[PDB]
């Protein structure tokens, strides 16, 4: 299985046409603040493919 | 902000993180089943443990999300399927005790022993032993002896443990806000949220009883016919008023009566529909069988196969060069890798089994464009019925004649049709009353309607009232009789087969009516059609995304479980049974005993 590829799965906003960003901020859906790790409403933006 | 977006995000993350683990577990299981070594089974066990730990962690994380404020039906169903507590409701000590009980029961049921006296050992296994002993015998004493010995050897070691087993099961059921374990099993068919197509938990029992009330005449006629045949064969071991013996059913448990067709065949002097000679004369192999199956499925309307199905499946038994279990299973890795594991040879039974496996693969590929929590059948009976209806439809002689197996010059007499109907009834209708009795007994023993000291007392009387089988020797309470089967001794559902049987006839009737065909149903063809295939594909792609009550009407039309298709199918056999049993007595009495 190949796992060298990653992709963005969740973010607060979408992407504009011809836009490229390498920001890897954690997504926060709920009102609970995220300190830098995952949890209830904190998730990691990058996900390894297969 | 809202909870629905958080739930959808968590579900998508769970699917994306669990698909890879499921694929790895499937690959490990495939490597184990195709190569019996130590590293393969070690990797399989490691993958299974990692998958179980990940599933438990995800369930504990999802239990924090409520289930009332969920407005989406699919999200609610996925949350209900993910937040399943399982055995976590009990303490650690109780959990490990239940696991040890399950393991020791599995080992006891798998080892097997006979150990006949007067001989040095005479201790054989289960399948190469009691199965062939009670399946290929023509004597009355040896079958009774083997049945009694096996039942006693099972009871004397499973009686003190079955009480603790059912107590732990009732405790685990009540710890999850369920009234009993039978209710926990019936909750799989329960659907909520959608109005107009709901289905209560108690309605299933009423529907099963209503179907059994109409199945009763056919079962009584079949029992009368079997009793007449036994009286014509054995004039001193069966009475026209009593029930049938227990050890003369051709099976250890009396579930399948396939071995009874060879002794109760009406037209044994006439040839059968076996096309083995035509296959071995035209130089057939395992590849051409799957080729013809793919041609049939693509003529019905099913799409083609993937490029990995024909390069990864083991269509040839390697033999003694390497160990490989020859057991037909439709493996679904979840990431487009579909392959069949079966040592298919030149045999009509192997042909039907390959058709069944290909139907299962097609059913799995139908809802392939769905999340991981939705790539599964609606209930525990549709997934097998969809595969069995293709085999039941392909069993027609006209299909084999059109393919090239059966020669064009072939008679269409009614004797072969009656023989085929009787052979199908001995393996389909014969197991329905036993299944119903076992399911009712398990429900009443898990709910509390049966006293603890009256388990066997209720079992041996339900075996005579509901089923037309009487034991040749009374058994005390120390013999754990009802737990002699494989599903009850390993915690597996048994009503799934009954639901599959009641649904396969409906599916066959729907596919025959949608193909613009008229006449008898036993010879109705499904291939070379464009409406039936589309109607089937429109329903197989639903999966868990829609309730089964709403999905049933999209392929048939009815909104409930009906049995009329079974009556319409067995009418040519029901009339023949009425004509043959007109001079003989119909029914059985619970007063007579072969003691």
């Amino acid at each position: 299985g190949n796992y060298n590829y990653l992709y963005r799965l969740f973010r607060k906003s979408n992407l504009k046409p011809f836009e490229r960003d390498i920001s890897t901020e954690i997504y926060q859906a709920g009102s609970t603040p995220c300190n830098g790790v995952e949890g209830f409403n904190c998730y990691f933006p990058l996900q390894s493919y297969g | 902000s809202t909870i629905e977006e958080q739930a959808k995000t968590f579900l998508d993350k769970f699917n994306h993180e669990a698909e890879d683990l499921f694929y790895q577990s499937s690959l490990a299981s495939w490597n184990y089943n195709t190569n019996i070594t130590e590293e393969n089974v070690q990797n399989m066990n490691n993958a299974g443990d990692k998958w179980s730990a990940f599933l438990k962690e995800q369930s504990t994380l999802a239990q924090m999300y409520p289930l009332q404020e969920i407005q989406n039906l699919t999200v609610k169903l996925q949350l209900q399927a993910l937040q399943q507590n399982g055995s976590s409701v009990l303490s650690e000590d109780k959990s490990k005790r239940l696991n040890t009980i399950l393991n020791t029961m599995s080992t006891i049921y798998s080892t097997g022993k006979v150990c006949n006296p007067d001989n040095p050992q005479e201790c054989l296994l289960l399948e190469p032993g009691l199965n062939e002993i009670m399946a290929n015998s023509l004597d009355y004493n040896e079958r009774l002896w083997a049945w009694e010995s096996w039942r006693s050897e099972v009871g004397k070691q499973l009686r003190p443990l079955y009480e603790e087993y059912v107590v732990l099961k009732n405790e685990m059921a009540r710890a999850n806000h369920y009234e009993d374990y039978g209710d926990y099993w019936r909750g799989d068919y329960e659907v909520n949220g959608v109005d107009g197509y709901d289905y209560s938990r108690g309605q299933l029992i009423e529907d099963v009883e209503h179907t059994f009330e109409e199945i009763k005449p056919l079962y009584e006629h079949l029992h009368a016919y079997v009793r007449a045949k036994l009286m014509n064969a054995y004039p001193s071991y069966i009475s026209p008023i009593g029930c049938l013996p227990a050890h003369l059913l051709g099976d250890m448990w009396g579930r399948f009566w396939t071995n009874l067709y060879s002794l109760t065949v009406p037209f044994g002097q006439k040839p059968n529909i076996d096309v083995t000679d035509a296959m071995v004369d035209q130089a057939w192999d395992a590849q051409r069988i799957f080729k013809e199956a793919e041609k049939f499925f693509v003529s019905v309307g099913l799409p083609n196969m993937t490029q990995g199905f024909w390069e990864n499946s083991m269509l040839t038994d390697p033999g003694n060069v390497q160990k490989a279990v020859c057991h037909p299973t439709a493996w679904d890795l979840g990431k487009g890798d579909f392959r069949i594991l079966m040592c298919t040879k030149v045999t009509m039974d192997d042909f039907l089994t390959a058709h069944h496996e290909m139907g299962h693969i097609q059913y799995d590929m139908a809802y392939a464009a769905q999340p991981f929590l939705l790539r599964n059948g609606a209930n525990e009976g549709f997934h097998e019925a969809v595969g069995e209806i293709m085999s039941l439809s392909a069993a027609t002689p006209k299909h084999l004649k059109s393919i090239g197996l059966l020669s064009p010059d072939f008679q269409e007499d009614n004797e072969t049709e009656i023989n085929f109907l009787l052979k199908q009834a001995l393996t389909i209708v014969g197991t329905l009353p036993f299944t119903y009795m076992l399911e009712k007994w398990r429900w009443m023993v898990f709910k509390g309607e049966i006293p603890k000291d009256q388990w066997m007392k209720k079992w041996w009387e339900m075996k005579r009232e509901i089923v037309g089988v009487v034991e040749p020797v009374p058994h005390d309470e120390t013999y754990c009789d009802p737990a002699s089967l494989f599903h009850v001794s390993n915690d597996y559902s048994f009503i799934r087969y009954y639901t599959r049987t009641l649904y396969q006839f409906q599916f066959q009737e729907a596919l025959c009516q949608a193909a613009k065909h008229e006449g008898p149903l036993h010879k109705c063809d499904i291939s070379n059609s464009t409406e039936a295939g589309q109607k089937l594909f429109n329903m197989l792609r639903l999966g868990k995304s829609e309730p089964w009550t709403l999905a049933l009407e999209n392929v048939v039309g009815a909104k409930n479980m009906n049995v009329r298709p079974l009556l319409n199918y067995f009418e040519p056999l029901f009339t023949w049974l009425k004509d043959q049993n007109k001079n003989s007595f119909v029914g059985w009495s619970t007063d007579w005993s072969p003691y």
